[PDB]
């Protein structure tokens, strides 16, 4: 479960990225 | 620049995540296509990181 930690939470990591893209162009766009 | 237009091309490294330059040239690293060429979205966010 380790393992599944890893993967899981890596996700969880490049989407929080494409998530924070998105926010700060949102901030920009208001 | 002054290493890369240089007799002999100098080989150069940069490394992430630390800070300020470096991550603009690494935002200029994994999204650039064909070397220069770089859309809008992200010379945008760029210029805004140069802000910040």
């Amino acid at each position: 479960r380790v393992e599944n930690m890893s993967m899981r939470l890596e996700e969880v990591n490049e989407r929080e990225h494409s998530m924070k893209a998105s926010l700060q162009t949102v901030d920009i766009r208001l | 620049l002054e290493y890369l237009r240089d007799t002999p091309p100098v080989p150069v490294v940069v490394c992430d995540g630390s800070g300020r330059a470096s991550d603009i040239l690494a935002f200029g690293h994994k999204y650039s296509e064909e070397g220069g060429l770089i859309n809008e979205s992200l010379r945008d966010q760029l210029l805004v990181t140069i802000q910040k």
